[PDB]
RNA sequence: GCGGCCCCCUGGACGAAGACUGACGCUCAGGUGCGAAAGCGUGGGGAGCAAACAGGAUUAGAUACCCUGGUAGUCCACGCCGUAAACGAUGUCGACUUGGAGGUUGUGCCCUUGAGGCGUGGCUUCCGGAGCUAACGCGUUAAGUCGACCGCCUGGGGAGUACGGCCGCAAGGUUAAAACUCAAAUGAAUUGACGGGGGCGCCUUGA
């Protein structure tokens, strides 16, 4: 598990994600007082989860943070942004740091409150991030990216040295934010059929999508979508994996 | 109710639970019992001793059924063999022929993957 | 080993039966040469042979069967 | 041309058109121009293990010289003569004419 | 990998008598008959490439005979791929 | 014939034939790499004995 | 790389004893072809096993380690890819140069036979002399002594990475930089730690 250590980089990231009222914000993981002292200053008033309830003791107790917070001690997988967002009259900022096998169930339970978020803000590993990131045609690429740039737009704000962290760990990470769009530029029937015709090509990458997306479709339904067959799964963009999800939902 | 006696006796062994099944020269079986079903759970379940009481529970449903002739043949890795068999000699059968019949492959197919511990 | 050596310079054998049984095993399997005390080049005549006795049912494969 | 061993089985049931077998296939052999330095039968003779259920069935061999061809005829003949429930052709090194093991200890 | 009677054959064709073998064209001849033959084992047998090494190593073995030959007298070399209908 | 006599009878006999020791070590498969090295490193672990 | 058995086709090798050709040889840039495992292509097959995946557990967390499942794949025919610590980490060919204990496979002579015992090729394993080697070690199957040709290296990173060309269905392969940066980087071997010990203050590794 990992917090961060320097100032320099502790003030850029909270300056970076420029946290002031007339926002909905709400910390996840404050973690060490440090980096989750300045947010909370900065915000006259700031939420926060803290998944330790003896974290949550160590913070609430802190006369600078107690009394400037409002402060909740629970795995944020059960919690309900949907109505903290009505709680917090508009949707949420909803940003922090980790130990971050919880990062993949973060993203789907931020994607099951797109509504209720009006912007995520959070570090990951480098790899991660450049998969969140990558390109349709890239080896970066893939599902869970696929997924992610369905939902949101998402950006890089800043990336950090390993020995920026409290325990240093060997692995390079970066900062990112990332927009739920406010409407979607891909619109879906359905996202279940993203999701399975995602997996589906990418349990199958190194073949041909007739041999991928082909076991489901026709190859004369493909190419009636505009689709050569003969692609591979890591050439194809968000659109056309829309645009077959569609195909699927209202040909069933 | 019914009274017979010609029996073959076999012990399935392993290292989570031995099963001992009593059947007639047919191979009809008659009853059987456990070491799960004796009670035992976990580690318990494949000791020597659950082997003797799961015996004794099959000597009780034979009693019912016959007791004068038994033929045992013995099966699968687990543990308690010699435990189970002389809680046979138990109510004792006249019994002669042992070997196990433990299945061997002459190079039958892929095992499973060895455990990362 | 020399009189071990004379049981090969003698003969090389298929359906001497009983020969056949002083080099395998009660349960049917090949006894290693080295128990034998014969040549490894009689060991593959006798393995070769044994394959056709069980092949032709005058061995068994096993002590069942 | 090749010389070989011709070893077979035939189900006990089946045994006694035995000859008429012996007359068949020798009658191929010489139909080839081959000839025969053996032909034997060791009886009805116990399995170490079930044949196709059948237990006791008939043995028979024969050393040969013949041309190739004639061999695979014989040879399928055998998977179309159900009598017979087992096979096996040897291209052994010579012909050989004393009996074997299974009659000399008669 | 040939029936005495086929190497012969050829060496009482294209040999100086029965003492000769090894003699140029008794070698080129019998191997000739040979990368003959094997046409009908590979044209069954594609995936043999074992027995193709072989194969190679004597078309090569011919190749050098030949030439061999024609730096040492052209007419016997010639008549002797004439006979044997060579540079096809 | 003692059923226990009989019992170590068969206890000589399932020990000679080993199977036991095999449907242990049959119990799961192995890249045949590692029995090669482990093959020729108990070559070597004998052979330094025979040395005296 | 090749392992149940039989058949059918088929490659190479070694010994025997002559006979025969008559330097026909070796090496080999480009070139050509073969080339594990994984993956791909087309159409089958799919028992067992099993990336991915799915679900149950474990753990501070666990993405692992555990379990119950499970697709691709694993199999086959026909295409492709063309890489592996594809390593004897040891280019190919030829000559020479102490020994010793085996293994395996021919062969000759002697066998008193049957064992034996004199030889005598081939292949192959382990010791080890000389010599060689930084040292480790290698050592007549050289890493000794040498002859012919081919391949390859020129500090460490940047980097087998860029770019271009080529090649590939795609993966990728292949050929292949430089800027820039550092005073090293590295091989072997010696002595303490090791240490967790382990045995009995002492020898010394379940670590
Ligand atoms: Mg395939
Ligand atoms: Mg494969
Ligand atoms: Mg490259």
């Amino acid at each position: 598990q990992n917090f961060l250590n320097d100032q320099f980089v502790i003030d850029s990231i909270v300056s970076a994600i420029n946290p002031q009222k007339g926002q909905a914000m709400v910390e996840i993981g404050p973690g060490l007082a440090a980096l989750t002292e300045p947010v909370g200053e900065r915000l006259d008033q700031l939420t926060v989860i803290e998944l330790d309830r003896d974290l949550a003791a160590r913070l609430q107790t802190h006369p600078f943070l107690g009394p400037k917070l409002t402060i909740y001690q629970q795995d944020a997988m059960t919690f309900n942004f949907g109505e903290l967002a009505e709680k917090m009259g508009q949707p949420l900022r909803v940003f922090g740091n980790l130990p971050y096998n919880i990062s993949t169930p973060l993203m789907f339970h931020l994607f099951s409150y797109t509504d209720a978020i009006a912007d995520m803000h959070f570090m990951l590993q480098k790899e991660v991030v450049n998969r969140l990131v990558a390109g349709p045609n890239s080896k970066a690429y893939g599902r869970l990216s696929v997924m992610a740039q369905y939902y949101c737009n998402v950006i890089p704000v800043l990336e950090v040295p390993p020995s920026a962290f409290t325990p240093p760990p060997k692995v390079d990470s970066a900062v990112v934010r990332l927009v739920p769009h406010a409407t979607m530029p891909h619109p879906v029937k359905d996202v279940r059929v993203l999701s399975r015709i995602t997996t589906e090509a990418f349990n199958q990458r190194r073949k041909t999508i007739r041999n991928s997306l082909g076991n489901l479709f026709s190859v004369e339904v493909l190419t009636g979508m505009g689709i050569d067959p003969a692609m591979r799964a890591e050439n194809i963009s968000v659109a056309q994996y829309c645009q077959m999800a569609n195909y699927l939902a209202e040909n069933a | 109710r019914k009274q017979v006696s010609d029996g073959v006796a076999h012990i399935h062994a392993s290292f989570n639970n031995t099963i001992v099944t009593i059947t007639d020269r047919q191979g009809n079986a008659l009853g059987w019992a456990t070491a799960g079903g004796s009670g035992f759970r976990g580690s318990r379940k494949s000791t020597p001793f659950a082997a003797q009481v799961a015996a004794e529970r099959c000597a009780d449903a034979v009693k019912e059924y016959g007791i004068k002739n038994l033929e045992v043949m013995v099966k699968g890795p687990g543990p308690g063999r010699e435990s189970t068999i002389r809680a046979l000699n138990a109510a004792g059968f006249r019994i002669t022929n042992i070997t196990d019949v433990t299945p061997i492959p002459h190079n039958g197919c892929r095992p499973p993957k060895k455990r990362r511990v | 080993f020399c009189r071990f050596t004379a049981e090969g310079v003698q003969e090389i054998d298929y359906k001497d039966i009983a020969t056949l049984k002083n080099y395998i095993t009660e349960s049917g399997k090949i006894v290693p040469s080295r128990i034998t005390g014969t040549r490894a080049k009689y060991q593959r005549q006798l393995a070769r042979a044994i394959k056709r006795a069980r092949y032709l049912s005058l061995l068994p494969y096993t002590d069942r069967h | 041309m090749r010389h070989y061993e011709i070893v077979f089985m035939v189900h006990p049931d089946q045994s006694e058109q035995v000859p008429g077998m012996i007359e068949r296939y020798t009658a191929a052999i010489t139909g080839a121009e081959g000839k025969i330095h053996r032909l034997e039968d060791w009886g009805r003779r116990q399995l170490a293990y079930p044949i196709n259920k059948l237990h006791k069935a008939h043995y028979v061999l024969m050393n040969v010289e013949a041309p190739q061809e004639v061999i695979d005829e014989l040879e399928t003949t055998f998977r179309f003569n159900d009598a017979v429930i087992r096979s096996m052709v040897m291209r052994t090194k010579h012909a050989v004419t004393e009996a074997s093991p299974m009659v000399k200890a008669k | 990998s040939l029936s005495t009677e086929a190497t012969a054959k050829i060496v009482s064709e294209f040999g100086r008598d029965a003492n000769d073998t090894g003699s140029t064209e008794v070698q080129v001849a019998l191997l000739t008959a040979q990368i003959n033959h094997l046409q009908g084992h590979f044209a069954e047998h594609k995936k043999d490439h074992h027995s193709r090494r072989g194969l190679l190593r004597m078309v090569s073995q011919r190749r050098k005979l030949l030439d061999y030959l024609k730096r040492k007298d052209v007419a016997r070399y010639t008549q002797l791929i004439e006979r044997l209908g060579l540079r096809r | 014939e003692p059923f226990d006599v009989a019992l170590r009878r068969f206890k000589r006999s399932c020990e000679k034939a080993g199977v036991l020791a095999e449907v242990r070590r049959r119990e799961f498969y192995e890249k045949p790499t590692t029995e090669r090295k482990r093959a020729k490193a108990s070559a070597v672990k004998r052979h330094a004995k025979k040395l005296a």
